[PDB]
């Protein structure tokens, strides 16, 4: 239900401005939730434990991944689609049991 | 008060003014209360607090 | 507290209560209606016809100058008895609350219902008055409705407007009773009637 | 008796009372339109302070299909002589000062409502 | 909900807090009130009780009949069919009189829209932006639970007539007044809807930050990186702080 | 004896409700029929208690 | 259990000619037995099936889906008739308090909460003292977790 991101370039501070600027559209369509996994200082993932989160004062959270559809459209040219799948956007906390 | 539509509880009948639905307790605390009059005693005891 | 026969008789104490309790039209009447009467001596209500021709046989005003719009008020007999009012007091209260602008015709004392016919006389000397612009030019039935709301919701037949419900009772303790000294030297508490 | 209002046959507005003097007859006319008609009655506004409610027509006859309502089997129906009836008090702001019981016949074909 | 005021200029009020389901643009409160009889005016004595409406984002009082004429109903009979279901009822027919007796100047839909828009916040000029703003209030603010799209004025007029019908029923005691502490008129917000609302707020903040990033990297004519566009600390930090 | 007195008070308040439903309860001055009926029921229950 | 779930609340306002359907969150319900013709829908066959869910599989959702237990919310309580016990159902019609029963309570003692149900015989005590015991029931000492 979120509105799609619609763009239009406005290079009004420079000379030779193109009358038909290129445009972008961004859409979010899919949500993937994984298991609660903690990344350490070296970046190695490991499945966190609620006892481990209690002892290390960590937050029992799981990362969320989103699929991004990016359409690049030029006035007078065919738009092209790009899929940025499994894009990490943040960790949501997980309630136990 | 009639919290429901003309009823203090759904276990009574509408437009009933008898002492069972009114809030009168016919039993002692030694004998034990019915659940409706125990709820009415809760109604009475909340007002003091 | 009361003195004399009012403190010992319930009827005079109730007459005191009628002089103290706020009695508007809301506490005395049954219903109101607004009629159109083209012929005052040949009105649409047949039950009025037995006495309205009595009132217009020797009228105090020209019947051709009165307005065709009539205000018919039917009163309640039980509240009329409870407030101990007579009808001539109500007619006098109408005539002093509205002046000469309204004519009041009231029913008999032993009728089945108390019927009131209130009319307005068309003041032809005031119809030529100038300085009348954007002042909500007002129709006669609408004027009858607004003065009907005025005599239903604002005026007082008897009592005090600042006094609401009034109760009559006898005290049962020796605090609101009248304590007097007898000829023997004892203290006697008399439970006189009193108002709250 | 009591009277209501009438709607215009041309623009469906109110038809306000009006008095003209060439025929001594009230005309119920249109104020945004040019429609008018004669007066069947003579009242324009009746206000009742102590109004007599006919609440027997006010109560829905479907309340026989209500498990929360009381039932009686001694007061017979005046219409179809049904022994079973549903008695309840009215809901208006005038009837709580009387403690008046209102009886509805439980027969689906009769549905008589009365007061004892 | 129908409530009664012991003090003030309102004898009875009807309040509905309407919101679009599982969406943004949060809950809007719509009131329809009746005027108190105790008004010290000679002209208002015969008028008596009068029905008014209080709109979202409007600080003024508008009668319900101008609102009804703004929905596309210029005839009184159609509006009375919308409000009064049975034409044989005497006193309700008498009770719906004074608002109609007040509303004679407005008899057209665009005049009603101008009447709505002239009393709202930031009033426009030359009546067309006021008509558009009145349509915006009547379509996006008045009852979003029944519909926010076009051609939803019939269901909105039906619901408005039902709610005025409920208020005038409660004016006579034919239906009992609503109770504030009656728990049947209450709901419980658990972790679900509350975390959903935090997700709405943090998602709006994330979309605002992403839009800012791509707007400051679109004016130079260059492209952008989607992984560098999303600041992942926003939602996690907000949820961690609020929890 | 206590149970018989409680049952007698319940029968008395049932008879009070029946006579109020049969239009036989005359209201006292100073209060309405609602307040008179409630005061009679409360006095009966308090006297029984 | 075909189309409409048991979570959906529904009211038939008979005196006002209304039907209200509520499917939204925030509502609170009690599961209650179903009574028609002065008899429970729960039989001894259901008791024998509930004696073998300890063996294999006859879970509570099967009992709800059988049609004998319904989730009645606090809005639907104004239109239904609920009893203490089947002993109220077996009363003769000459002295019957009611003859049209729609529901029956499984047990009244579940109207209490967690810290108020720990009182032995709470009906023989005082309600402010029961509230006091619920207040200091959270301040007791013991093994809080294993
Ligand atoms: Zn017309
Ligand atoms: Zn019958």
């Amino acid at each position: 239900d979120s509105p799609a991101i619609e763009l239009q370039a406005e290079a009004q501070h420079t000379s030779g401005e193109v009358e038909t600027p290129p445009r972008f559209s961004l859409k979010f369509e899919q949500i993937y939730l994984s298991k609660p996994t903690h990344w350490e200082k070296d970046g190695s993932p490991s499945p966190m434990m609620p006892n481990e989160a209690r002892l290390r004062n960590l937050t029992y959270s799981a990362p969320l991944y989103v699929d991004i559809t990016k359409t690049k459209n030029v006035e007078g040219l065919d738009p092209v689609e790009t899929q940025h799948q499994k894009t990490f956007i943040g960790k949501i906390p997980i309630m136990l049991r | 008060p009639y919290g429901f539509r003309k009823r203090t509880l759904p276990h009574f009948i509408k437009d009933d003014y008898g002492p069972e639905s009114r809030g009168f307790v016919e039993n002692s605390y030694l004998a034990g209360l019915t659940p409706s009059e125990f709820y009415f005693h809760a109604m009475g005891g909340r007002e003091g607090l | 507290f009361l003195t004399g026969g009012a403190a010992r008789d319930a009827e005079k104490a109730k007459n005191v209560l009628c002089r103290l309790e706020h009695t508007t039209l809301r506490k005395v009447t049954a219903n109101t209606a607004i009629y159109y009467d083209p012929d005052p001596q040949r009105t649409v209500i047949s039950e009025d016809q037995e006495f309205v021709n009595v009132y217009y046989e020797m009228p105090d005003f020209d019947p051709t100058r009165i307005s065709p719009w009539l205000l018919r008020i039917e009163l309640d007999r039980k509240r009329m008895t409870d407030k101990k009012l007579t009808m001539e007091q109500i007619a006098e209260k109408i005539n002093v609350g509205f002046g000469e602008d309204l004519n009041c015709i009231f029913n008999d004392d032993n009728a089945d219902k108390l019927v009131l016919r209130i009319r307005i006389m068309n003041n032809e000397e005031n119809k030529f008055q100038d300085e009348d612009e954007a002042v909500d030019k007002m129709e006669d039935d609408m004027f009858l409705r607004c003065i009907e709301a005025n005599m239903l919701s604002d005026m007082t037949l008897q009592g005090i407007e600042a006094i609401g419900k009034v109760y009559m009772h006898l005290p049962q303790t020796d605090s609101k009773k009248r304590i007097v000294i007898t000829e023997t030297g004892e203290f006697k508490a008399i439970g006189e009637w009193l108002l709250e | 008796g009591f009277v209501g209002i009438r709607f215009c046959q041309e623009c469906n507005n109110m038809l306000y009372p009006k008095e003209d003097k060439e025929n001594k007859i009230l005309l119920y006319a249109c104020r945004n339109c040019d429609y008018k008609q004669e007066a069947d009655s003579n009242c324009i506004y009746v206000n009742k302070i102590m109004h007599e409610i006919d609440e027997l027509t006010h109560i829905v006859p479907d309340v026989i299909s209500d498990p929360t309502l009381p039932r009686t089997e001694d007061h017979a129906c005046p219409k179809c002589s049904h022994r079973e009836a549903v008695f309840f008090q009215a809901q208006t702001r005038r009837a709580e000062e009387e403690m008046r019981l209102y009886y509805v016949c439980t027969n689906q074909n009769c549905t008589h409502r009365w007061t004892e | 909900y129908v409530f009664s005021m012991k003090d003030g200029k309102y004898a009875f009020k009807t309040e509905i807090r309407s919101c679009l389901e599982h969406s943004s643009r949060p809950t809007s409160t719509l009131w329809v009130n009746m005027m108190a009889r105790g008004s010290q005016n000679i002209k208002k004595s015969a008028i008596g009780q009068r029905i008014i409406a209080i709109l979202p984002y409007i600080k003024q009082e508008i009668p319900i009949m101008i609102v009804f004429r703004a929905l596309g109903f210029v005839a009184d009979r159609d509006i009375l069919e919308h409000i009064i279901y049975d034409f044989d009822d005497p006193e309700m027919m008498e009770m719906v009189k004074p608002s109609l007796d007040e509303a004679f100047v407005v008899q057209e839909q665009n005049v009603a829209l101008n009447f709505i828009g002239a009393r709202g916040a930031r009033p426009g000029v030359t009546k067309d932006k006021r008509i558009k703003y009145a349509k915006e209030i009547l379509q996006k603010e008045m009852l979003p639970h029944v519909g926010v799209s076009d051609f939803c004025e019939t269901k909105k007029a039906y619901f408005l007539g039902y709610m005025v019908h409920r208020l005038l029923l409660a004016s006579l005691g034919r239906r009992e007044l609503d109770d504030r502490d009656h728990y049947g008129n209450k709901r419980l917000d658990l972790a679900g809807p509350l975390l959903a609302f935090l997700f709405r707020g943090l998602f709006k903040n994330l979309m605002k930050e992403v839009r800012m990033y791509t707007q400051k990297f679109i004016d130079r004519g260059k492209d952008f990186n989607l992984e560098l566009a999303i600041k992942t600390n926003i939602i996690t930090d907000g949820l961690r702080y609020s929890l | 004896e206590i149970q018989q007195a409680i049952k007698k008070a319940k029968d008395d308040v049932i008879n009070v409700i029946q006579k109020a439903h049969n239009m036989e309860l005359e209201p006292t001055p100073g209060n309405t029929l609602r307040q008179t009926f409630e005061n009679k029921v409360n006095r009966i229950l308090n006297d029984a208690r | 259990m075909d189309i409409i779930v048991s979570e959906v609340s529904m009211i038939r306002d008979i005196r006002d000619r209304e039907i209200r359907i509520y499917t939204d969150a925030g509502r609170i319900c009690r599961p209650l037995l179903i009574v028609e013709n002065g008899s429970l829908l729960l039989k001894k066959t259901h008791v024998e099936m509930l004696k073998e869910r300890d063996y294999n599989n006859y879970s509570w959702q099967v009992l709800v889906a059988s049609g004998v237990v319904e989730y009645i919310d606090t809005l639907e309580e104004e239109t239904v008739m609920i009893a203490m016990s089947p002993y109220d159902l077996k009363q003769d019609k000459d002295y019957a308090y009611c003859t049209t029963y729609t529901h029956c309570e499984i047990h009244p003692a579940m109207i209490l909460g967690v810290c108020a149900s720990i009182i032995p015989f709470p009906d023989h005590n005082q309600s402010p003292r029961n509230t006091y015991q619920s207040a200091m029931g959270k301040q007791a000492m013991g093994v809080y977790i294993t």
